């Protein structure tokens, strides 16, 4: 009809969707609300101005950001001193997505850098002379992935790869992020991500770590950092990616999960929140929406009968008209929320999150769903490593062909 | 000494008792990627950094470096390790280290780094006299901090701190009903204490949750919490539960008591209750009004909740295709 | 705040 209104956020019957605090104010409804008003004034924008809503992704714009901080970064980025594989990951997958070329003189200078950053004893650090670490460990393995040169795959050294993960098993399965350093699902995950590419994966090397991720799932269905805490979607993701991996998903409660996650996209805004109560953020439209094509591949496994053949268990559109009108920056790059400055962890969480809501796909079956001008499509990304299919199919096969360190 | 925000803060290079010491530049390669235009105050302390890191020198100097490059970049885990070396090979005072580590947790409270030392500090000394006032202290200006909880369990699991925990839970539940850390933290106590399977606890556990949701019927924590300790031994297991939710719907409805209510229903028809068919149409009533009008941006897992039932429960579900 | 994944 004439009277129709395309965009489900900008329908009538969406102001319904506002939050009802019961007349209980408290810090929580409080501030849920400030995000709220702050974002139906995004929706409302156009109608107020008189124009029709044209929900363009600013391709060219993101580009520019992108490639330039490829090169370079402002001091904003100090506090990112000991994480640079993850600015190189961040930057490439990014890039990817928008379907840019990776010219071979950035591939090469990315690979060398990342060979600066490599440790004598296997593993990453976050920047060079820095101590191997689990976290840009998974950042450089996928940064070099994404390049997919045999330079690329070359620099990484696998057996001093698979001594540095055994170094940091704990006995109860769990992983420390680096010698002397913490404990939480993250570890588990990255350790993983490296150990299944790089095709390092012992028998013995996760013994337990299915277990232990388990102990992680909570009451609330989620799961936390550590046995006992809170249900939240970074940890979720890194627990049922690294069951996902180590084709333990069985071992989780997979209902619970899936109830948990579905209730933490916003209802008014559209995008995801990290855990209950707390506020919606872009970056979640990954972290959170990306446990939906897991969840949907672990549920069909077993047979699902019920499972749908052409969307995910979450409201695609709602989420692609989230980032696409509160989190792009109009000078280029993708943010939090409106009123959050940009930063490339973000754009590339957001475009991940995007490029999720866009495809399904359930082995033959495939099914797109682009809100927007059609150029707002993406190139898809990989539920569990969040690279290119096509990116860890080749990685994986090119490492298939050494034998595992020590055979 | 001197802090890294002194008006009369001087640069490393221009400090005599630093002379003997070569700065080691940053080796970023001869064409860098992702390069950090480092203000001249960090790549100064870095650099003094990379030289004392480089020829392992454990002195004062090098130990009071560290602070400042620390206060540049808390997330620089290198120099926490460094810093952790240092304080054991020159015998530091650990209580004075915590004195440190509570200023810089206070100013940066969401960073992986400084809880993890403030732990390594407290098994060090076996002391957790200060531990649970002092996060208490940071709950206060963030009540939802994840890393506070997180070492909270920690202090109180490893040292049997549990006496007070339900008392704190209880007095934040009053400040925000909401509190969706505090909700998990009361079932984090509850399980480690008395547990859930004394009838008594349970019971006033659902009295207490069933009465905040009666409070502020739009509060989701409590709704999942009542959900999550009931939801293991099984929702049908409790009869009366679906009677007395039915009863808050006039003035008390929410997509959260409609969607319990399909919960109970799924759980009925798996332990074969009585009038199968009576109960799944109810539930994919539910589940249609969810997904078409009271909770749409689920519809996906409402719909798909509906064929679930309807595939497994139907009259049908049991019969032979010759049928 | 800064990054709070690491
Ligand atoms: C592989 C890898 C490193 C994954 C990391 C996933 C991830 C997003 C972790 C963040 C966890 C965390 C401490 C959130 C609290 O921050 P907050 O209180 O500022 O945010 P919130 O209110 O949204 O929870
Ligand atoms: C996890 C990493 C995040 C959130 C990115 C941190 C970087 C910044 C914040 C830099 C901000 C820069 C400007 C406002 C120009
Ligand atoms: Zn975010």
């Amino acid at each position: 009809p004439v009277w129709s209104e395309p965009l489900y956020s900008l329908r009538p019957e969406h102001a319904r969707e506002r939050l009802q605090d019961d007349s209980v104010e408290t810090v929580t409804s409080i501030e849920q609300a400030k995000v709220e008003e702050k974002i139906q004034e995004v929706f409302s924008s156009y109608k107020f101005n008189h124009l029709v809503p044209r929900l363009v992704l600013q391709r060219e714009k993101h580009f520019h950001y992108l490639k330039r901080g490829l090169r370079q970064l402002t001091d904003a980025y100090e506090c990112l001193d000991a994480s640079r594989p993850w600015l190189c990951y961040w930057i490439l997958h990014s890039l990817e997505l928008l379907d840019e070329p990776i010219p071979q003189i950035v591939a090469t200078d990315v690979c060398q850098f990342l060979e600066l950053c490599q440790s004598p004893d296997g593993g990453f650090g976050g920047g060079p002379g820095q101590y191997p670490h689990l976290a840009p460990t998974y950042a450089a393995v996928n940064a070099l992935c994404i390049i997919g040169t045999e330079e690329a795959y070359n620099v990484i050294n696998r057996e001093k790869l698979l001594q540095y993960l055994y170094s940091l098993k704990q006995p109860d399965g769990s992983f420390l992020m680096h010698v002397g350093g913490e404990v939480d699902v993250r570890s588990a995950y990255c350790a993983a991500s490296v150990a299944s590419l790089t095709n390092i994966i012992t028998p013995d090397l996760f013994e337990g770590t299915a277990e232990w991720i388990a102990r992680c799932q909570n009451w609330e269905g989620g799961i936390g950092g550590v046995p006992g805490m809170e249900a939240h979607g970074g940890y979720t993701f890194c627990g049922l990616a690294a069951l996902v991996i180590l084709k333990k998903e069985r071992s989780l409660n997979l209902k619970s999960l899936l109830q948990w996650v579905t209730s933490r996209q916003m209802r008014f805004e559209g995008g995801f929140q990290g855990r209950c109560n707390k506020l919606v953020d872009g970056c979640y439209s990954f972290w959170q929406a990306g446990l939906l094509p897991l969840l949907h591949r672990a549920l069909h496994a077993q047979g699902d009968p019920a499972l749908s053949m052409s969307h995910w268990m979450f409201h695609q559109q709602a989420l692609q008209e989230y980032i696409l009108m509160c989190c792009q920056c109009p000078a280029g790059g993708l943010l939090d929320k409106p009123g959050k400055s940009r930063d490339f962890y973000h754009t590339c969480y957001c475009l991940s999150g995007l490029s999720i809501a866009q495809h399904f796909g359930s082995g033959a079956m495939l099914h797109d769903v682009v809100m927007g001008v059609p150029e707002n499509v993406l190139q898809p990304t990989h539920p569990v490593y969040n690279i290119g299919p096509d990116k860890v199919i080749q990685a994986t096969t090119h490492f298939l062909q050494k034998p595992v360190p020590g055979f | 000494f001197l802090s890294l925000d002194s008006p009369t803060y001087v640069l490393y290079r221009d400090r005599a008792e630093w002379a003997d010491i070569d700065p080691v530049p940053q080796n970023d390669g001869p064409s860098p990627v992702v390069q950090i235009i480092y203000s001249e105050k960090f790549r100064d302390v870095y650099d003094y950094f990379r030289a004392v890191l480089q020829r392992d020198e454990r002195s004062e100097r090098a130990f009071k470096l560290t602070r400042d490059a620390i206060e540049l970049n808390a997330a620089n885990y290198t120099v926490w390790h460094f810093r952790r070396v240092l304080l054991r090979s020159l015998q530091k005072d650990l209580q004075e280290e915590m004195n440190y580590i509570i200023a810089i947790i206070e100013e940066q409270p969401k960073n992986y780094q400084v809880w993890h030392h403030r732990r390594v500090l407290v098994e060090w000394l076996k002391d957790p006299s200060q531990e649970l006032e002092f996060i208490a202290d940071i709950l206060n200006q963030d009540a939802k901090n994840y890393h506070a909880w997180q070492h909270r369990q920690w202090v109180i699991q490893e040292f049997r701190l549990w006496d007070n925990e339900l008392q704190y839970v209880d007095q934040l539940l009053k400040e925000d009903v909401r509190n969706n850390s505090v909700w998990n933290q009361r079932h984090f106590v509850i399980s480690n204490t008395t547990g859930y399977s004394d009838r008594a606890v349970l019971e006033r556990e659902v009295q207490y949750t069933l009465e905040m949701i009666k409070l502020v019927p739009h509060n989701e924590s409590a709704w999942n919490y009542l959900k999550g300790i009931l939801q293991d031994r099984g929702l049908s297991r409790y009869p009366n539960l679906l009677n007395q939710l039915l009863d808050l719907q006039p003035s008390h409805s929410s997509p959260y008591l409609i969607a319990f209510l399909v919960d109970i229903y799924e759980d009925m028809l798996e332990n074969q209750c009585d009038n199968k068919e009576d109960i799944l149409n109810k539930a994919l009533e539910l589940c249609e009004i969810l997904a078409k009008e009271k909770d749409t941006i689920r519809k996906e897992y409402w719909r798909y909740i509906g064929r679930s039932l309807q595939s497994k429960h139907s009259r049908e579900s049991d019969i032979p295709a010759s049928v | 705040t800064k990054c709070v994944i690491m």
